[PDB]
This record gives C-alpha cells, structure tokens and sequence, in this order.
C-alpha cells in the first residue's frame, strides 16, 4: 500500500543483484556466510560484504550427491544455492559451529562449489553457559581476524574492529526499534515488514541497511494503518525464512507481532556491551546473545526468552514453525510448547519440507484462529 | 570351507560376563552405598572414578542398542517417548532411552536405576538433549563437557584450555552431586587405564589387518562394547591386555574367524541388530568384515607408528612423559580424547574421508558397504561425501538405508538384495581383472 518496506523487498527479490553492484561500486570481496553466529564485524572490517546462504523454496535435485535426505531442508535448500551457481560472486564462505547438519552444508559448498578461494570454519563454543566459554570464544574470534589479515594482505585494526562492531551494534538497535512498534495494539509495522527488514540485514551492506532503517522508523511515527490486526500470533524455528508462507499467515485474520527464529529475533536481540577490548567486545556479544538451541544447556534459557518475549509483545497465540528433521528444535519443543500453554499461550505446529503446497497449512492456521476465539 | 584353520574365540565368555556384570553393578549400586551416573559413551569416564572405585555408570547409547536387541521392547520405549511428544525422527538410542526411563523398566531386569547425576560429552547437538529431558526427569545434577574445538590437527593452546579448565570445573562438579572428595590418585589411575584400554583396543584391530582376518566384525561386536562400558576401570584395561595376546596368537597360528575368507569387506556406522544376519549370509561368499572406523575408533585412540601405518596411540609414560598431578593428568587426559577418530568428521568429512581410504589400504579391503544410518545424526553427518571419495578412489562401494536402533526404518528384505547384487559386482570385478592382468 504506502510501499514503505518496498526497499526491504527489493533487495530480498534482488539479493544477487545486489550483491554483484556492490562488487562494482567497492572493489571489496563477497563471504557466504553460514549460521547467524558468523562474526559479521569481521568481515566488514575486513572490507568483505557477508551475505548470509539461504535457501529458495524451490524443487531441487543437485545435492543428493552431497547431503543424505535424512537431514533438514534447509540444510539441503542451502546447499543447492551454491552448486546451482547462484553465489558464484562470492570467494569466500565461513561457517560460525552451531548445529551439526549445518556443517554439512559447509563442507559440501567449499569441496564443490568451484568458485570458492577460501573458507574458514569457526568452532564457536557451544556451551555459552560455561565460565571458559568467553575466553576460548575471544581466542577463536581473534585467530578469525589474524586469519583474514594474512589473506586480504591489510592489517585489520582495532580502530577497523570498532567501527564495524558500532555498525553492527547500530543495525542490531535499529531492527530492535523497529520491534518495538510491534507491542502496540494496532502495529505499525506486519510480521511481513518485520522480516523483511531483518532478513535483509544479513546480506545487505550494514551502513546502506541502517540508513534504511532509519528512513523507515522516521516515518513510522506518522504511518496510517488501514489493515485489522486480528489475532497476535508469535512465530517460533530455526530459520523461517519463507516470506510468502508469513504472508498467508497474517492474510487470515492476524498478525506476527514477534517471533524466536534466525531470520529475526535470534540474529540481532543483543547490541555488544561497552567495552575496551573489541574483540572481547566482539565475542561476547555472540556468546551473550539469545541461544541456539544447541548451544543451550545445561540450562534451557531459551524457554525463558520465549515466554518473555510472548508477554511483552502480548501474544495470543504461538505457531511452531519446524523444519522436517530438525534434531535441535525437535530435542526442545515438547517442553517449550508445555512451557508457553501453561502461561496461557496456545499453540500450534507446522512441519516443513524445502516446497510444501500451501492451503493444507492455511486450513490449519484458520482452525488454530478458531480455537483463540473460543475461552 | 578349507582354506584356513578357524577357531571360537576363547575370552568370548568373559567378554559376556563383564558386559553382564556392569549392567548388573549399575543396578545394585545402592546396595552397599555406591554412586550411580549416566552419560554417553563419549563421558570422560575417569573424571567419576576419581570419587572411588565404587562409582558406577550407564553409558546411554550401548544401553540403548542392548534394548534394540529386544525388538519388543524397543518398540514399546520408542512408543512411550512418542506418546510424550518426541519427534520419531529423533535419535533412536535418545528415544529409547526416554521411553525405557518412562516406563520405569530396566533391560536387565527391574526399575530403570536412577542416576545420581549426569555427567556427558556434549558434541553431536543430541547430547545435550538427551540428558536435559533426563535430569529433569530424574530431579538430578547434571554436568555437560562441551569438545567443540574442531579438528585433533588444528588443536590450539587456548582450545585445549577450554577443554581442560571445563574438566576442572567437572571435578568440582561431581564432588559436589556425589557428596564425596575427588581423589587425585584414583583420578590418575583411571586416565591411566582408560589410556591402556582405549589404545590396547586400536592394538587389537590392527591386527586384523593380516590375512586371514582373526577377527570378524560380528565378533568384535561384543569386544570394542567394553570400552563403551567404562574405558577407564581397571577391569577394561586388564581384559584388552588379555584380549590382545589371545588375538595375537591367532594371528601367530594362521587362524581365521571365516575359513573360506575370500572377500574382506568394510563397513562405517553401528548396524541394525537384523543385519547381523546378512554377515553370516555374507559367510557363504567367503565374505568377512574385518571392521570399520565405528568399530576401530568409536573409543579405540590411533596414531601414526614408526611405519607410516595406523595402530594404538602411546601411552604417555612410554615416551617420558610423566603423570604425577592433577593438572597434568587433566590436561593430558583432554588431550587424549580430542584425538578420538570418531570426532572428527563433526567438523570436517574430509579427515574421515581420508581415514575410511587409509583403512581399506592397511586392511587391505575388497569392498565397502556403507549403512545410511537414519537413526543417528552424529554419525551420518558427511556420509555421502565419504562414499563420493571412496567411489574416486576405486575401491567398490556400496549403501544400504537403515537405522540401528528402530527397525522401522531398516528394509531386511532389500537390504539383503542389495548386499548380494554387491557380492556379485565383486565376483565380476575379480573376473575382469584377472581378464586384463590374464
Ligand atoms: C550381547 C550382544 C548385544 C549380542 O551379540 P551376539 O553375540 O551377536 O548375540 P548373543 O549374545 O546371543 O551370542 C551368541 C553368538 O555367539 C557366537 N559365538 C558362540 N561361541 C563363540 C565364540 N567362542 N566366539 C565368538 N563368538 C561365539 C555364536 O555364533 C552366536 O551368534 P550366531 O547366531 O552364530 O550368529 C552383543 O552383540 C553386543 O554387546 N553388541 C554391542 C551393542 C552395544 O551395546 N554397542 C555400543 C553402542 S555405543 C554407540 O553406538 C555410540 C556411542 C557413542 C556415540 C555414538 C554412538
Ligand atoms: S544421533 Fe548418534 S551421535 Fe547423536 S546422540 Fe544419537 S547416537 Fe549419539
């Protein structure tokens, strides 16, 4: 309507494009990134544009070869990308250690994708509960940084690390002013918008983003909304990177007013805290941040940062997104799911494939409206 | 059929009775005031012997294939954690070990036995869930070792600290669930011995690599199951000692466990219980398993020998180094287990690549037949670019889809189809061969 977000849609539509002009207009390098724990601040020191692998919904047949069906789509999703030649501008691809099936999607791409001249694998410490989980992290972030010295040839400073740490902070404050219009009763910004802001963050030039985003929160104050907002829904996954199922989602009487998945909340919840180090600055703001259910234990802090965030956004109702086989989420989700309806929060489960026909699920999110309207 | 002299292993009735006997001792623990612990396989095991030598574990995943065995009454656990509300496509072991502890039965007769605390390796992501739903269960302590520190041959200062200064805080944590004090010198005599087993079974698969193979790995199945009881007892040192001489004395007479060996086969991850069947229909080809890196390596630690070939890691006071403190033997003993084979390919599938290829070279391996093992995460990740470097090299090889611990998901029928096509494509492949060369 008012075509405020249309920016945000273009560069996700356009997502290549944009990633080759950048190459024109810079000079600068292009990294596929891997898993939201990649330490961006890095890369953009460096000089490097990160542009975050995901996948495109679409039937695929090139990595059976690669990757046995027994593992998630979006792994496999991912992984076409590469093969099929769609990030051949990029030379470099970097996984931050998170999930285990992730790791596959790494190892393929830098074995077969014949446009890679480097790749670096972060083993980031999973038990960000430990007391010598920051330590080993800074240790690892600063091996990553003398890494990508001696590749690009230029000393990467502490003055370059501060200023890529405070674009990256400043994205990561905009996105959470951006969620904050989403606590009220009538928001100015859908569950759709939301994402296509946040999803773009991760593969957009951090200082053309924020420059967006301030753009957007300027004219946010003064917006008409025309649209009802029906039920208040949060979504919940991994990635959930499927613009057009959210769309069918908010299109049935509803809205995303805050969500727990990769390609919102979870990438960007945490700025840095001050700090003299950078890298310390730098690793600990990874450690601190919202977890990945594999780096969550021995304690499930996650439960908690679910249902904090359900009650401050005033959720009415939580949609488990799932990505078929996945084994982190699937290990925490019959205790979250208790966790959310014993604080009165219903909620309802969905299971994805790479493609799914969509009116199967908008038959099941109707009856799930249904079920909100009663009691 | 008349080739080699063949003979039963005569140590197999003790290797059952230590096996029976630490099932057994978990459950009577409390009888004269033990400690119980559960944990995987993969627990750094010494770090609880350090509060005496009446300190008992379950390790999960053996448990969970000793319950797989009773198809019934997987059945029953894998539905029991299903009506919770678990994913079926979750790890099978996981899955049968929550239902067993629902349904409050133990494979072995009586309650399932409840753990004082538990202590894991966390390294696969299952690890850490399996024993969060656990110890909320149980109402129990619970510690979790996280080795995430990428490749044994990438290894920095600062990741073997993280290992180590975690171990420290381990030490301090199973003081504190157990109620009792850490006691360096059995602390020390348990790295010690888990040093001793781990390499003394890497020792006894080397062996296999004459022919004729002493050893099949339907065999070894229930010989490498001790290291994953408890690697760091006394009891497990001590057998792979005697194990190993019984083993070398094979190799001495020329005894072969198939004496029409013919065909020696390689097979990757832990197999469902049904096909053991298919090894001994492989028999009748002369076909024997001489192993896999599950097999070598899933506790067994290898080095490079003198050679350039692959055998049992040195102990460390086999080579100066002296184990005498505390912080020594925690360090050491990280170390010693971020070298395990087994982990590796969580990182990089290349290393195992390279491993599996090294195998069929030094054991001198016919064929290759790779379970695409649904029920294991862990241990699949990577599988299909390990068979893609296999296949380049020109060794045949071959997959079968199935899961080891929820039959389910195993097809015996098509399975055993394929394993026989795979017989006759080696039979073809020796013809043409010996056509070529005449
Ligand atoms: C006890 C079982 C369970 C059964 O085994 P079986 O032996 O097959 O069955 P039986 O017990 O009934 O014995 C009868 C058989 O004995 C044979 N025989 C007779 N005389 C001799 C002789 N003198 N010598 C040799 N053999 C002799 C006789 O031929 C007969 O067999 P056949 O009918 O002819 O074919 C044993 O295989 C075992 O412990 N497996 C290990 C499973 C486990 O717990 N694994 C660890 C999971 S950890 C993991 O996965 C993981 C960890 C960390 C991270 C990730 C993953
Ligand atoms: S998936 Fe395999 S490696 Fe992971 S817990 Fe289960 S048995 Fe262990």
């Amino acid at each position: 309507s008012d075509g405020l977000f249309d920016q945000f849609k273009t560069w996700y539509e356009k997502r290549h494009d944009y990633a080759r002009d950048w190459k024109v207009r810079t000079g600068g390098q292009v990294v596929a990134t891997m898993c939201t724990y990649t330490p961006e601040e890095l890369l953009i020191a460096a000089g490097m544009l990160p542009v975050r692998v995901l996948g495109a919904h679409e039937p695929q047949n090139v990595t059976e070869p690669h990757i046995f069906g027994m593992f998630c789509p979006f792994c496999r999703d991912s992984l076409a990308q590469g093969l099929l030649g769609r990030f051949d501008y990029a030379e470099g691809v970097t996984l931050t250690q998170s999930c285990i099936q992730y790791r596959q999607t790494f190892g393929s791409w830098r074995l077969h994708v014949p446009t890679v001249k480097w790749d670096y694998y972060v083993p980031m410490p999973n038990e960000v509960q430990s007391p010598h989980a920051r330590k080993a992290h800074y240790e690892e972030v600063q091996a990553f940084r003398v890494f990508l010295q001696t590749l690009t040839g230029k000393e990467i400073t502490d003055a370059m690390l501060s200023d890529a740490l405070a674009v990256c902070d400043e994205n990561r404050r905009l996105l959470r002013e951006l969620y904050e219009y989403r606590k009220a009763a009538d928001p100015k910004v859908t569950g759709v918008e939301a994402l296509y802001a946040s999803l773009t963050a991760q593969f957009i030039d951090k200082r053309e983003h924020n420059e967006m985003l301030k753009k957007t929160l300027a004219a946010l104050p003064n917006r008409k909304v025309e649209r009802k907002t029906g039920a208040r829904f949060m979504t919940i996954g991994s990635e959930n990177d499927d613009i057009a199922f959210m769309g069918m989602v908010e299109s049935v009487g509803a809205t995303i007013v805050i969500d727990d998945q990769c390609s919102g909340s979870r990438y960007f919840w945490n700025a840095s805290k001050p700090e003299g180090d950078v890298i310390k600055a730098i690793a600990e703001r990874y450690c601190d941040r919202p977890a990945c259910p594999t780096k969550d234990y021995p304690a499930h802090t996650r439960f908690d940062h679910v249902l904090g965030m359900a009650k401050e956004y005033n959720v009415e109702g939580a949609i488990f997104l799932q990505q078929k086989f996945c084994d982190p989420h699937e290990g925490d989700y019959p205790d979250l799911k208790r966790h959310l309806e014993e604080n009165g929060i219903p909620t309802l489960f969905l299971e994805f494939d790479i493609t799914n026909p969509i009116g199967p699920f908008r038959i099941r999110i109707e009856a799930f409206l249904e079920t909100l309207s009663e009691e | 059929a008349n080739k080699y002299p063949t003979e039963q292993l005569k140590l197999w009735g003790k290797a059952k009775e230590l096996r029976e006997q630490y099932y057994m001792n978990y459950a009577r623990a409390k009888e004269k005031g033990g400690i119980r612990w559960s944990g995987s396989a993969w627990a750094l095991d010494a770090i609880p012997a350090g509060l005496g030598e009446d300190v008992y574990s379950l390790t999960g995943e053996p448990y969970a294939a000793a319950v797989a065995h009773d198809r019934k009454f997987a059945k029953e656990c894998m539905d029991a954690a299903e009506a919770y509300g678990f994913a079926r496509d979750l790890c099978s072991y996981m899955r049968i070990y929550w239902g067993g502890m629902h349904l409050n039965k133990y494979a072995f007769g009586g309650e399932f036995p409840k753990p004082d605390f538990v202590f894991q390796t966390q390294i696969c992501c299952s690890h850490s869930k399996w024993y969060q739903h656990v110890a909320k269960e149980e109402k129990i302590p619970e510690f979790y070792l996280d080795v995430g520190v990428g490749p044994y041959r990438d290894m920095t200062d600062a990741r073997l600290d993280y290992v180590a200064n975690q171990l420290h805080d381990g030490i301090a944590f199973v003081e504190k669930a157990s109620g009792r004090k850490f006691d360096d010198e059995l602390f020390i005599k348990a790295v010690k011995n888990e040093m001793r087993s781990t390499s003394r079974w890497a020792d006894i698969c080397a062996l296999n690599k004459v022919k004729p193979a002493p050893l099949d790995e339907k065999t070894m199945y229930s010989l490498y199951v001790l290291c994953t009881l408890s690697k760091s007892s006394q009891w497990c040192a001590d057998f792979m000692d005697e194990l190993y001489e019984e083993v070398k004395d094979r190799v001495a007479r020329g005894i072969a466990a198939v004496p029409n060996e013919a065909i020696r086969l390689m097979t990757d991850t832990q197999p469902p219980w049904s096909f053991l069947k298919i090894f001994r229909y492989l028999e009748t080809y002369g076909a024997v398993s001489i192993g896999s890196l599950y097999t070598f390596a899933l506790e067994g630690i290898w080095e490079d020998k003198p050679d350039g070939s692959w055998g049992g890691r040195t102990l460390p006071w086999d080579k100066g180094i002296e184990i005498n403190d505390r912080d020594t033997a925690v360090r050491l003993y990280a170390d010693w287990n971020l070298s395990k084979p087994q982990w590796q390919h969580f990182y990089d599938p290349t290393i195992k690549s390279d491993m599996m290829l090294r195998i069929i070279k030094e054991w001198q391996v016919d064929g290759v037949m790779l379970h695409l093992n649904r029920g294991c995460e862990g241990l699949s990740v990577g599988i299909m670019e390990n068979r893609l470097a296999i296949a380049k090299s020109g060794t045949p090889v071959m997959t079968f889809e199935g899961n080891m611990g929820d039959e389910r998901e195993f097809d015996e029928v098509r399975t055993q189809a394929r394993v026989d096509a795979f017989m006759e494509q080696l039979g073809v492949r020796r013809q043409a061969a010996s056509a070529w060369s005449h």
